[PDB]
RNA sequence: AAGUGGCGUUCAGCCACACGAGAUCGAGCAAUAACAGGUCUGUGAUGCCCUUAGAUGUCCGGGGCUGCACGCGCGCUACACUGAACGGAUCAGCGUGUCCUGCGCCGACAGGUGCGGGUAACCCGCUGAACCCCGUUCGUGAUAGGGAUCGGGGAUUGCAAUUAUUUCCCAUGAACGAGGAAUUCCCAGUAAGUGCGGGUCAUAAGCUCGCGUUGAUUAAGUCCCUGCCCUUUGUACACACCG
């Protein structure tokens, strides 16, 4: 996925997840924040496969991570009012059913050591993903 | 050849002979990004050295917001150079060195306890480019108009005498009062 | 301060902001009275066409110019 | 064209000329977030004014935001979820907002709860250290 | 037929391994012009825009970096590909090319063959940091 | 195979027992593995230096510094032996 | 009168009651003579060019 | 202050340069002597006095130290577009761990739950920190700035939180548009921004001790102010001008 840009990345292998229209997507998609330590949900609708483009592309790049490795990933400041702003790790029941998502399309598997790692059938949907970003530039 | 990577560092001439030493820009301090961190401030006249579109980005971090934050400047800086080629089909870097040179106060006061006296052609070059980054900050602090227009601004005034630059009256505040207190 | 392009305020702007030096969401926004959001979209409109082009686009600096 | 400066929602102004998410937060009960996804159930483009709405769309969201429960909202979203009295999850809209904060104001008096007594002396209920703030 | 020089920042240890071949220039297997910082991206390509293309297209370079901040591990890179290239033409080209290639590097900034010792200070009690007092 | 950990708080007498154990067992033909000398750790404490409260909060810092090096082979006092297998 | 260009040649000493001000013996380029002596504010050093607004009095 | 140049009783040294990883790096330790400085609430350090069983011993309940017309002292958050948000990307070090925590499930979050690892360069952990960077909407606006004040609920800690222990969710959206007279800290990886760790800790940081990150403006000077030091001078002071 590399010698590509990784934020055009995620664009193209998020529209390429939608076109796709196999992911789960929760219910609950309408709902819920990110983080607590988000004020608002996100702004883009799409936002299950804007996430789960870049889960793919972090279990990529360090494989075995699970749903609290993500948690830590997609943490960020948290802004406590009145008092100093603190690390706050994101939400784990949306990496969580974003990690099965991607395995009910054979891209990610149970990591035997640790947690979750990506499969040869993920490697390769991510190079071809990284191929057409790169043509397209 | 040495550029910022549009923007060409040659054909930059200054006209104070004072300030000619003074200002880095043509030669021998040509670099791609106003952003080196050579440690200028270690002695006493190393600051002289320095170039001034670097000089000019430091002066931007200037607010309790905004310290530490360089790439930012520099990003200011960048947007601001394309502002002033668009404006003005000048280079812009002669642009920069041409507000410095009438945005320098000659002459100063000194409180006695008033009597008016020289001023060196570092402080001018220190004062000119604090002068012009306090004018631009203070044209964005509550309204539309972007840092990179406003400094874009400040400094195409500086470099004409239009006497709406923040540096401009400034400078001519402080002539005036020397001018009197002489 | 305005939301929303008039009759007057749209067809000031396809006439004579092709016609600036710079170009941007916010210079245009001060002379037209339009607010900055609006002023931002329908820069990109006139990108589109080709009535204007693009100099450099960044998070909080698009600077446009003229053809 | 047919833009509305000033709409009349729930006998409250909104002001059309903001978005449609944050023009609807000028109702009490409502904030930015009962907002967005109040919105987000009746399918509405969230990139139009409040006075772009169509009337028949303006009376959609009205209908979301006073019956959040009915259109697939959880009760975790609500701002007065078990009621005292009647145990009825809902959204206080404007009008019940005010009469709501006012009652359960009443119910900490009459029983003489500390809380309550708080409240009519005019201090600080949560425990905070009025020895140095509050000072109008 | 090839070597391994560091290059330091505050806490960014950049290690380039400079070995012969095309003109491959890697950081952490991502390119040259690919880090994520766009801002100081003309600042790792000083030592190719200085020195050409035609020196670096006989090796390959794989940096690898760890340590530091962003900006840290910007000025560690091009001071690890730039200290590569030397050790490179010390050990296997001629020393004429060595003085040809460090008169170039050392009169345009001496950092990308020098790393500078400024590490941050130890904080002493009664203040906020190093120097500042309550 | 047998581990030798050796952890002492000064390197002078930690090292004087060290280079006895390379050098008692390379006589013996004994392929040794050389001294690993893992990081060391600093015990700090930082307290407040006066009994009461009316110091000009003056702090002393305190350290206690463990070295530690393992030996793998196939005393003073201040020094820790522990062997393995 | 014209704006007249000097250049220092010998840096005197600090005067001011907080020493800011430098007295510094300036001479004139456009000819060897008129070596007057200025008090100049900022940094200033041998070889520094002044740009002397007014060179009648010496102060 | 080794080399070179210059300034100097061509001395002590200073300034500028070449070379070089550096050309004043940051603590610790710290004399003679003084205070009626702090500490009996750190001590099974202690004189004396006082209380000694209806106790000032000691235990267990409950309350208080949090009480609020107010006058101040350290602080945090702000007054934004050099920005808030939403999303992408991408980098630390100090250090702790019998409690620190990793994975698979449950939940919107806070949680819960089973299986695990680590008495540790081994596991947490390649500490995927924040600011920052790149997109995306917001557009003088007391506003998507500010999140104070309050309501209604979900949890966790513990024997037990009401005077809300903390924490989460929804709602409530106040003063505050750079701040009077005054006043503080600071000369380079420094100020400042930014987050982390340790101490306190059943629950636990707006404090403090450390750590890295981003990274400047100005200054290489002066007794002008304010502080002490020294010499000279005066003294009827010597418990020493609190004379």
């Amino acid at each position: 996925v590399k010698d590509v840009n990784q934020q055009e990345f995620v664009r193209a292998l998020a529209a390429f997840l939608k076109k796709s229209g196999k992911l789960k997507v929760p219910e609950w998609v309408d709902t819920v924040k990110l983080a607590k330590h988000k004020e608002l949900a996100p702004y883009d609708e799409n936002w299950f496969y804007t996430r789960a483009a870049s889960t793919v592309r972090h279990l990529y790049l360090r494989g075995g991570a699970g749903v609290g490795s993500m948690t830590k990933i997609y943490g960020g400041r948290q802004s406590n009012g009145v008092m100093p702003s603190h690390f706050s790790r994101g939400s784990k029941s949306v990496a969580r059913k974003v990690l099965q998502a991607l395995e009910s399309l054979k891209m990610v598997d149970k990591d035997p050591s640790g947690g979750r790692k990506l499969t040869p059938q993920g490697q390769r949907d991510l190079d071809r993903i990284a191929g057409q970003v790169a043509a397209a530039s | 050849i040495k550029l910022f990577g549009k923007w060409s560092t040659d054909d930059v001439q200054i006209n104070d002979i004072s300030l000619q030493d003074y200002i880095a820009v043509k030669e021998k301090y040509a670099k791609f990004l106003p952003h080196s961190g050579g440690r200028y401030a270690a002695k006493r006249f190393r600051k002289a050295q320095c170039p001034i579109v670097e000089r000019l980005t430091n002066s931007l971090m200037m607010h309790g917001r905004n310290n530490g934050k360089k790439l930012m400047t520099v990003r200011i800086v960048k947007h601001a150079f394309e502002i002033i080629h668009l404006l003005t089909g000048e280079n812009p870097l002669q642009v920069l060195v041409n507000a410095i040179i009438n945005s320098g106060p000659r002459e100063d006061s000194t409180r006695i306890g008033r009597q008016a006296v020289d001023v060196s052609p570092l402080r001018r070059v220190n004062q000119a480019i604090w002068l012009l980054c306090t004018g631009a900050r203070e044209a964005a602090f509550r309204n539309i108009k972007t840092i990179a227009e406003c400094v874009a601004d400040e400094l195409i005034n500086a470099a004409k005498g239009s006497s709406n630059s923040y540096a401009i009256k400034k400078k001519d505040e402080l002539e005036r009062v020397a001018k009197s207190n002489r | 301060n305005l939301v929303l392009f008039d009759k007057a305020t749209y067809d000031k702007l396809c006439k004579e902001v092709p016609n600036y030096k710079l170009i941007t969401p916010a210079v245009v926004s001060e002379r037209l009275k339009i607010r900055g959001s609006l002023a931002r979209a329908a820069l990109q409109e006139l990108l589109n066409k080709g009535l204007i082009k693009l100099v450099s686009k960044h998070r909080a600096q698009v600077i446009y110019t003229r053809n | 064209e047919k833009f509305q400066h000033i709409l009349r929602v729930l006998n409250t102004n909104i002001d059309g000329r903001r978005k449609i998410a944050f023009a609807i937060t000028a109702i009490k009960g409502v904030g930015r977030r009962y907002a967005h996804v109040v919105l987000r159930k009746a399918d509405i483009d969230l990139s139009k004014r409040a006075g772009e709405l169509t009337e028949d769309e303006v009376e959609r969201v009205v209908t979301i935001m006073q019956n959040p429960r009915q259109y697939k909202i959880p009760d975790w979203f609500l701002n007065r979820q078990k009621d005292i009295k009647d145990g009825k999850y809902s959204q206080v809209l404007a009008n019940g907002l005010d009469n709501k904060l006012r009652e359960d104001l009443e119910r900490l008096k009459k029983i003489k709860a500390h809380r309550g007594l708080r409240h009519f002396w005019g201090l600080r209920v949560r425990g905070q250290h009025t020895k140095t703030t509050g000072r109008r | 037929q090839s070597v391994q020089v560091f290059g330091r920042k505050k806490t960014a240890t950049a290690v380039a391994h400079c070995k012969r071949g095309n003109g491959l220039i890697k950081v952490n297997g991502r390119p040259l012009e690919m880090i994520e910082p766009a801002t100081l991206q003309y600042k790792l390509l000083e030592p190719v825009l200085l020195l050409g293309k035609e020196r670096f297209a006989g090796v390959d370079i794989r940096v690898r970096v760890k340590g530091g901040g962003h900006v840290a591990q910007v000025y560690a890179i091009r001071q690890a590909i730039s200290k590569s290239l030397v050790a490179y033409y010390q050990k296997y080209v001629d020393e004429a090319s060595k003085k040809e290639i460090k008169d170039i590097l050392i009169q345009y900034d001496r950092t990308l063959l020098v790393a500078d010792p400024r590490r941050c200070e130890s904080k002493k009690f009664g203040g906020p940091g190093a120097r500042a007092r309550y | 195979r047998i581990r030798i950990t050796l952890t002492s708080r000064n390197v002078k007498s930690l090292e004087k027992v060290c280079a006895d154990l390379i050098r008692g067992a390379k006589e013996k033909n004994l392929k040794v593995k050389g001294p690993v000398r893992m990081p060391t750790k600093t015990l700090r404490i930082t307290t407040r230096k006066t009994p009461c409260g009316e110091g000009s909060k003056t702090w002393d810092r305190f350290q206690m510094r463990i070295h530690k090096r393992l030996i793998d082979l196939h005393i003073e006092p201040g020094v820790e032996v522990e062997v393995t297998i | 009168q014209p704006i007249k260009l000097a250049r220092v040649t010998k840096v005197l000493g600090r005067t001011g009651s907080q020493g800011q001000c430098t007295q510094v013996r300036v001479e004139f380029m456009d000819d060897s003579n008129r070596s007057i002596i200025r008090n100049v504010k900022g940094p200033v050093r041998e070889g520094d060019v002044l740009t002397l607004l007014e060179s009648e009095r010496e102060a």
